[PDB]
C-alpha cells in the first residue's frame, strides 16, 4: 500500500530513475510502528525538510544582498552588509527565541489532532496525507486566514493538478536542499562547489547552534516600555 | 551467439572470425554468453567512435589550428590559442584550466548514463546491448526525457540518415567497425609517438615530447583533492 | 557438516583442508559455530575500534575519571600503548562487565547451544530498536552469512594488526608503528 | 505456598526456578513464604536505600534547616556514610521509632504471611482497628490510588518488575557500602560514596 505508492510518486518524480533507495529506508520499522506510519513519517520529514530547503534558499539570497525591511525593527541591529550567516547572529536573542518559538508553535498546530480532526484527516502516521498542514478552526480565537492558501488562489484545481504540484514541489525541496548545503559548504570549507568559490564568505561559528553567538539584550520597544 | 561469425565474415572474407584468445567464450560478467558477445561487441564499437574522433582531433590539432572564441570566463583566463602555445595535442588537455576538464569529462558521463539507460533504451524501442539489442545503438535525446525541448539528437542531428536504405546501413556498421579498428592502431601509433620517439616507420620528428602521461587525464595544476598526491610517482 | 557459513569464493563447498570435522558431532559443531561467531563479533568491534582510533577520528570529548589525572586524548593514538594508559578501574569494570554479560548468556538460553538451541544467538545485547524485526527468513540468513563473511575478515585483520605493532615491518601496508 | 508458583522466576535465568543450592527443596512451604517476605522487604528497603545514597552522593540537600543550629548542608557536607553520623541522635530515633511502629504494626496483622497471608502483601492500613491508637487512613502503600487503574496483568508484571528492581537494589547498595568501607572494590564510585 505505502510501498507501492512510493514506488508511483517515485516514478512521476523521475521515470529515469525512478525508485532509488540504496540505504533501505522504507523497510526499517523505526519505533516499531508498522510500514504505512514509518513510509508517513519519512514523507512528511522530506517534504518539511524540502519546504524548509527553499524558504532557506530564497531567504539567504535576501540576506545575502540586503534585504532589510525597513525602520525600528530587528533590521535596525544588524550592520549593512553581514552575508546570510551573519544575520542569525546579531539580530536579539529573544528574536531567535520568539521565532524558533513560532516555529514551533506551527509544528504543534501541524500535528496537533484537534487542529487536525477539524479539517476531517488524520495524522500522516496514521493514514493522513504527508506534509498537510491543517486549517485554523480550532484555535480559540478566530484566525483571519490559513496558512497553505493565505488567499484562496487555491482549491479550484484539479486533483491531478494538485498531484503535479506535489511532485514538483518534492524534486525542488531536493534541489534547495543541494543548494542550500552548497552555500553552507562553501562558506565552511573552500572549493567544495566549484561554481561559488569566492562568492560565500568563511565562517567561523557553529551553524547548528542556535544561541552560541546570542544576539545582544537591545529592547527595540517605545510607547510603554515598562520593561526597562 | 555464433551470429558474429558471418559478420566477421562480411568484415573481412579471407579472414573469418580471428580470435586466437576465444574471448567469444570469456564469460567475463558471468551472465549468459550472449551478453559477453554483446558487451564485447559494444565495446569494439564504442572504442572505435571514441578512437576516429580523437583521430581527427589529432590531425586538426597537431597543425596550429583553434578556434577564435574566448574560453576566458570573466577579464581573465585563457585565449583558447594559448592552449595551442603549450605544445602538440597532450599538453593542451593538461592546460584546460581546472573546470573545463571536469565539465567535459562529466558530459561524456552523463552522455554514457543516457546510453545505458534501459528506460532510455526500452523507450526508443531496443534494449541494453547485453540483454539483446543492438550494440552501439544511441539512443534518441528527445524522446527519452529532457523536459526543455532541445533542438536535435546525438545521432544524426540534422537529419542526413533518414529513410536510408538498410542494407546501406548494415555497409555503414561494417566500415564503421574496420575504420574505428583502423582509426584506434592510428590514434595508438600517435600517442606511442608522443612519448616514444623511436617506435613506427613513418611519423619521426613531427610529434611534440609531451613529458608528462597520456593516461592521466588529470595534471598537476589541478586543484581537486589528492591528484599531487597522486603524481608524486612517475613510471615507464 | 551442511550448515551456513559456506558459499562463494570456495566453490560452495566446506573449507577444511586440515580435517577438524568427521571427529565432531552435532554439539562440537555447534561449539565450532559459537566460537567461531563470538571471535567474529569481537575481531569486528575490534578492527573498528582500532581503525578509528589509529586513523583519525575525533574521539570522546570529556576527560574519563575526573580525579586521576588522565585525558582521552592523553591516552595517545597507539593501540596497545593507550590501552595500558586506561585506569585499572576501568580495565576491571569492562572485563568485569564483558564476564557478567557472558555467564548471564551461559545461564540465560535454557535450549544452551551444546544442549540443542541456535549457536551464537546470546540473549540481549542485540537490536534494542528492532531494525531486523520484519526481516524475512531468506533474507536473514543472508545477513548472517555476510556477518560471518565480514567476521572472518576482521580476525585476520586484528592479527593484522598485533602482527605489525609486536613484530614491525609485517602486513606491509600497516606502518612500522 | 509452593516455589514453582510464585513470581520471581524471570527471563535472566532462562524461565525456571533459579536455585542452585537447593534451600527451597530442603525446606517446606512456610520458610518459602518467610523467603519471599524477607527478600521482598530487603528489595524495598534496598530500593530506598540505593536512592537515598545515590542522592546524598550527587551533594543534593533539602533547603532548610534540620536541628536548630545543624543545615542540611552542613550534615551533607561529607559523603553519604558520614552524614548518618551528623544526624542528631534524637531524629535517628524518631525515624527508629516510625520504623519500629511500623514493623510491629505489619507483623500484627492478621492472617500472618505464613499462617494464610500473602507474603509482601503489607496491607493498606497497618495501624486500623488498634485499639488505644489511631491514625489518618493514609495508605501505607498507594496513599495514592496508583495501582488502581492497573488490571490484573499489569500488576503482575509491574510485581515482577519490583522483584527484578529489588535484586539489583540490594547489589547495588551491597556495592556502595563495601566500596565505601574498602575503596577500590567498587570500581564505579569515583570518591564521594
Ligand atoms: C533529509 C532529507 C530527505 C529525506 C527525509 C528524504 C526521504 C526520502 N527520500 Mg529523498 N532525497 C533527498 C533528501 C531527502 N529524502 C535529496 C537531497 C535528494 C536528491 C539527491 C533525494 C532524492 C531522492 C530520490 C531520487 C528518491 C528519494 C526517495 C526518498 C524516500 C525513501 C528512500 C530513502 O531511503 O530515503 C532517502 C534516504 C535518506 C534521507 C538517508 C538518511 C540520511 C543519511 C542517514 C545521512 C547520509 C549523509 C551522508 C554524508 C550522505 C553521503 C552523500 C554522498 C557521499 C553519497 C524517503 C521519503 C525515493 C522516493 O521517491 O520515495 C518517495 C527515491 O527514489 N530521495
Ligand atoms: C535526465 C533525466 C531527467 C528526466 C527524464 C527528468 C524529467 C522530469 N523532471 Mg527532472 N531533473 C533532472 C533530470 C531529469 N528530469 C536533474 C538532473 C535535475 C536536477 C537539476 C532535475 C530537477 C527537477 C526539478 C527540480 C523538477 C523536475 C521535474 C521533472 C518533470 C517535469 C518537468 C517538466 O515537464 O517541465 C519542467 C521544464 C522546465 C524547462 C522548467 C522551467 C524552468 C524553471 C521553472 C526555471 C528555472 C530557471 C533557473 C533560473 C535556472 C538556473 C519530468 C518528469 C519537475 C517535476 O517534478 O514535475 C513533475 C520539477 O519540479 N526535475
Ligand atoms: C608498421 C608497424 C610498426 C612497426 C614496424 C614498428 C616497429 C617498432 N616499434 Mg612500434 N608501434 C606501432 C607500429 C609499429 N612499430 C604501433 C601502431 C604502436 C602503437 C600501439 C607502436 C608502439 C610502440 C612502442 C610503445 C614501442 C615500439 C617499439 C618499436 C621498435 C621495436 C620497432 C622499431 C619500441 C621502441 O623502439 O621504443 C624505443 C617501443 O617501446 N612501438
Ligand atoms: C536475602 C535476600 C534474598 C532472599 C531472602 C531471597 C529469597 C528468594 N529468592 Mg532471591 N535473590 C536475591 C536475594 C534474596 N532472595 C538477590 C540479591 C538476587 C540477585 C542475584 C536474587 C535472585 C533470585 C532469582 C533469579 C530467583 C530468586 C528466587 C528466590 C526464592 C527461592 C530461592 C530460595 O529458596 O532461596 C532462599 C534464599 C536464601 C535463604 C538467602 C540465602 C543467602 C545466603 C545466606 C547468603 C549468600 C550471599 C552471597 C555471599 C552473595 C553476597 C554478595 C552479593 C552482593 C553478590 C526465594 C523466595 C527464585 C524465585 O523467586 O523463584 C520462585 C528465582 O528464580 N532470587
Ligand atoms: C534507606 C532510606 C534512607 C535513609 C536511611 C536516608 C538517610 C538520610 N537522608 Mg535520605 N533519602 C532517601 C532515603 C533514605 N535517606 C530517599 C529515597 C530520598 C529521595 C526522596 C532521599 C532524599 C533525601 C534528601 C533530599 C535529604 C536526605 C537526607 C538524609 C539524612 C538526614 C535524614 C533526613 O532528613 O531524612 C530525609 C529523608 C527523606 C526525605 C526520605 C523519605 C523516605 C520516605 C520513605 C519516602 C516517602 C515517600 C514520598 C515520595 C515522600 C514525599 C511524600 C510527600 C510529598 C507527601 C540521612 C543520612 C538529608 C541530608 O542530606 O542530610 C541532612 C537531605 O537533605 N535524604
Ligand atoms: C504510667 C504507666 C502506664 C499506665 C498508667 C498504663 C495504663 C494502661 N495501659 Mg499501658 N503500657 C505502658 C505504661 C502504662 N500503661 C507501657 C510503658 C507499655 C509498653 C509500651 C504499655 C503497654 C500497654 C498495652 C499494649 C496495652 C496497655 C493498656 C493499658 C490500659 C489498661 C486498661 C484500659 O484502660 O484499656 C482501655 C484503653 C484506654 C482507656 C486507652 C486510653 C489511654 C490513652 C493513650 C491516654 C492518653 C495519655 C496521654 C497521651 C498522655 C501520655 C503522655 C505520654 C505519652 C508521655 C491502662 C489505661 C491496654 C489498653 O487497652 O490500652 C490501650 C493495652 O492493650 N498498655
Ligand atoms: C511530591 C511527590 C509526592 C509523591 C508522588 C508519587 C511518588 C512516586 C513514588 O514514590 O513511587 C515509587 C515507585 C513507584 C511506583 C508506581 O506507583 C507508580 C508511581 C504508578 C503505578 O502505576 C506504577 C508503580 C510503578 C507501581 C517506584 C520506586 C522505585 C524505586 C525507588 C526503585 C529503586 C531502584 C534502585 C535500584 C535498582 C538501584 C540500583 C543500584 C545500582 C545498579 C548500583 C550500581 C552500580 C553502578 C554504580 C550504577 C554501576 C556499576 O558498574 C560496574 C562497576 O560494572 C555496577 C553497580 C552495581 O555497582
Ligand atoms: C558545479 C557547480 O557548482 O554547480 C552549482 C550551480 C549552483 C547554481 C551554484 C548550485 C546551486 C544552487 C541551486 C540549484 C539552488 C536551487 C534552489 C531551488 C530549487 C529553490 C527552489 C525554490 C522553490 C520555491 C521557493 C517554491 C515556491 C512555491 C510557491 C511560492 C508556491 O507554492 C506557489 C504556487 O504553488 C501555488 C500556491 C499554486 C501553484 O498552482 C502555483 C505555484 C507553484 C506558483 C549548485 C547546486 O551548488 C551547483
Ligand atoms: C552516404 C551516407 O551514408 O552518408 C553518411 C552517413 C554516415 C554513416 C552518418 C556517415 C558518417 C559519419 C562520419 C562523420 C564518420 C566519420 C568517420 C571517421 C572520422 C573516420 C576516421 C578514421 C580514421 C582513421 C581510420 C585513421 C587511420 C590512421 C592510420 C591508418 C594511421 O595513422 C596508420 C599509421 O600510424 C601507423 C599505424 C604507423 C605509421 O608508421 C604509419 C601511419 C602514420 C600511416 C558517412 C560515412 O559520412 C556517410
Ligand atoms: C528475575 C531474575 O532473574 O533476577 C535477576 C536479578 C538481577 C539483579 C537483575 C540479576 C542480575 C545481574 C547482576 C548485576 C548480577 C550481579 C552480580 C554481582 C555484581 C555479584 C558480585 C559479587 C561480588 C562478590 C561475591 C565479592 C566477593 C569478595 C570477596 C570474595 C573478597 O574479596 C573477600 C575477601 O577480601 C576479604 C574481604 C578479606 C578476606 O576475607 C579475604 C577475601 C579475599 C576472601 C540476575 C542475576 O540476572 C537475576
Ligand atoms: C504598553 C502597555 C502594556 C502593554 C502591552 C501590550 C498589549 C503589548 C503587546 C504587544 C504585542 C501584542 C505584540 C504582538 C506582536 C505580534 C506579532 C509580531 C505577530 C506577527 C504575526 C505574523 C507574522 C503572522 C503571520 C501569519 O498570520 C499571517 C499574516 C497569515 C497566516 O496565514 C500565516 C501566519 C500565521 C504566519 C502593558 C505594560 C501590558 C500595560 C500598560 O498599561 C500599557
Amino acid at each position: 500500500s505505502a510501498k507501492a505508492d512510493l514506488e508511483a510518486f517515485a516514478k512521476e518524480c523521475n521515470p529515469v530513475v525512478g525508485y532509488w533507495d540504496p540505504l533501505g529506508l522504507a523497510d526499517l520499522p523505526l519505533w516499531g510502528q508498522d510500514q504505512d506510519a514509518v513510509i508517513g513519517w519519512l514523507r512528511h520529514s522530506e517534504i518539511k525538510h524540502g519546504r524548509i530547503a527553499m524558504a532557506g534558499f530564497v531567504g539567504y539570497i535576501a540576506h545575502a544582498n540586503g534585504f532589510r525591511f525597513g525602520g525600528i525593527g530587528p533590521q535596525n541591529v544588524v550592520p549593512e552588509g553581514a552575508s546570510a550567516p551573519e544575520v542569525w547572529d546579531s539580530i536579539p536573542f529573544l528574536a531567535k527565541l520568539q521565532i524558533i518559538g513560532a516555529i514551533g508553535v506551527l509544528e504543534h498546530i501541524s500535528e496537533d489532532k484537534n487542529f487536525l480532526a477539524a479539517d476531517g484527516m488524520k495524522h500522516y502516521m496514521r493514514g493522513g496525507k504527508p506534509g498537510y498542514f491543517p486549517t485554523f478552526s480550532a484555535n480559540v480565537h478566530p484566525m483571519p486566514l490559513n496558512l497553505f492558501d493565505p488567499f484562496k488562489w487555491s482549491k479550484n484545481a484539479s486533483p491531478e493538478k494538485k498531484a503535479k504540484g506535489l511532485v514538483t514541489e518534492t524534486n525542488n525541496g531536493r534541489l534547495a536542499m543541494l543548494g542550500l548545503f552548497g552555500f553552507l559548504s562553501e562558506s565552511k570549507i573552500p572549493g567544495s562547489v566549484p561554481a561559488l568559490s569566492g562568492i560565500i564568505p568563511s565562517y567561523d561559528g557553529d551553524y547548528m547552534q542556535p544561541f552560541l553567538p546570542t544576539g545582544p539584550d537591545t529592547s527595540l520597544w517605545t510607547i510603554g516600555n515598562l520593561w526597562a | 551467439k555464433a551470429e558474429l561469425e558471418s559478420l566477421a565474415g562480411k568484415l573481412n572474407p579471407v579472414i573469418g572470425y580471428w580470435d586466437p584468445l576465444n574471448l567469444a567464450d570469456y564469460d567475463q560478467w558471468s551472465q549468459g554468453q550472449e551478453a559477453a558477445i554483446g558487451f564485447l561487441r559494444h565495446a569494439e564499437i564504442k572504442h572505435g567512435r571514441v578512437a576516429m574522433a580523437a583521430f581527427v582531433g589529432y590531425i586538426v590539432q597537431s597543425n596550429g589550428i583553434c578556434w577564435p572564441w574566448a574560453l576566458t570566463g570573466g577579464p581573465n583566463g585563457v585565449m583558447h590559442s594559448d592552449i595551442l602555445a603549450a605544445g602538440g595535442p597532450a599538453d593542451q588537455w593538461d592546460a584546460l584550466p581546472t573546470a573545463s576538464k571536469l565539465q567535459i569529462l562529466l558530459f561524456v558521463g552523463g552522455l554514457e548514463l543516457w546510453s545505458e539507460n534501459s528506460y532510455v533504451l526500452g523507450l526508443s524501442g531496443e534494449k541494453h546491448y547485453m540483454r539483446g539489442g543492438k550494440p552501439g545503438f544511441f539512443p534518441s535525446i528527445k524522446k527519452g526525457g529532457i523536459p526543455h525541448p532541445v533542438p536535435f539528437d546525438l545521432f544524426d542531428p540534422f537529419g542526413l540518415s533518414k529513410n536510408a536504405s538498410p542494407e546501406k546501413k548494415a555497409k555503414g556498421l561494417l566500415a564503421e567497425i574496420n575504420n574505428g579498428r583502423l582509426a584506434m592502431l592510428g590514434i595508438m601509433a600517435f600517442v606511442s609517438e608522443s612519448k616514444v620517439p623511436g617506435s613506427v616507420p613513418a611519423l619521426a620528428g613531427k610529434i611534440a615530447p609531451y613529458s608528462g602521461e597520456v593516461m592521466a587525464p588529470f595534471a598537476a595544476s589541478d586543484n581537486l583533492p589528492f591528484v599531487a598526491d597522486m603524481l608524486k610517482s612517475p613510471l615507464f | 557438516s551442511d550448515m551456513e557459513g559456506t558459499g562463494p569464493e570456495t566453490g560452495g563447498k566446506v573449507f577444511d583442508p586440515m580435517g577438524l570435522s568427521k571427529i565432531a558431532s552435532a554439539e562440537t559443531l555447534a561449539w565450532y559455530r559459537a566460537a567461531e561467531l563470538k571471535h567474529s563479533r569481537v575481531a569486528m568491534a575490534a578492527v573498528t575500534g582500532w581503525a578509528w582510533v589509529s586513523s583519525g577520528g575525533p574521539l570522546f570529548p570529556g576527560y574519563l575519571s575526573v580525579e586521576q589525572g588522565v585525558t582521552f586524548e592523553s591516552l595517545g593514538r597507539d593501540g596497545y600503548a593507550a590501552w595500558a594508559a586506561v585506569p585499572e578501574a576501568g580495565k576491571f569494570q569492562i572485563l568485569g562487565v564483558i564476564g557478567i554479560l557472558e555467564i548471564l548468556s551461559e545461564s540465560a538460553v535454557k535450549p544452551h547451544y551444546m544442549a540443542g538451541g541456535t549457536p551464537g544467538k546470546v540473549p540481549l545485547l542485540w537490536d534494542p530498536l528492532g531494525f531486523t524485526a520484519k526481516l524475512s527468513p531468506e533474507t536473514l540468513a543472508r545477513k548472517r552469512l555476510a556477518e560471518l563473511k565480514n567476521g572472518r575478515l576482521a580476525m585476520i585483520g586484528v592479527m593484522s594488526l598485533v602482527s605489525a605493532h609486536f613484530i614491525p615491518n609485517s602486513v606491509p601496508l600497516l606502518p612500522g608503528s | 505456598a509452593l516455589v514453582d508458583s510464585m513470581e520471581g522466576v524471570g527471563e535472566e535465568t532462562g524461565g525456571q526456578i533459579w536455585d542452585p543450592l537447593g534451600i527451597s527443596e530442603a525446606v517446606s512451604d512456610e520458610a518459602v513464604m518467610w523467603f519471599r517476605a524477607s527478600e521482598l522487604k530487603h528489595g524495598r528497603v534496598a530500593m530506598l536505600a540505593s536512592v537515598g545514597y545515590l542522592v546524598g552522593a550527587a551533594k543534593i540537600s533539602f533547603p532548610g534547616e534540620l536541628a536548630k543550629g545543624v543545615t542540611f548542608a552542613s550534615v551533607a557536607a561529607n559523603g553519604p556514610y558520614q552524614a548518618w553520623d551528623a544526624v542528631p541522635q534524637a531524629g535517628k530515633l524518631q525515624i527508629l521509632s516510625i520504623i519500629l511502629a511500623l514493623e510491629w504494626a505489619t507483623e500484627a496483622k492478621k492472617p500472618h504471611y505464613m499462617r494464610g497471608g500473602v507474603p509482601g502483601k503489607i496491607e493498606q492500613l497497618p495501624f486500623d482497628g488498634i485499639q488505644g491508637l489511631w491514625a489518618p487512613k493514609i495508605k501505607f502503600w498507594d496513599p495514592l490510588n496508583f495501582t488502581g487503574a492497573l488490571s490484573a496483568e499489569q500488576k503482575a508484571r509491574k510485581r515482577k518488575a519490583e522483584l527484578k528492581n529489588g535484586r539489583l537494589a540490594m547489589i547495588g547498595i551491597i556495592s556502595f557500602i563495601t566500596g565505601h568501607n574498602l575503596p577500590g572494590s567498587v570500581p564505579a564510585l569515583d570518591s564521594s560514596f
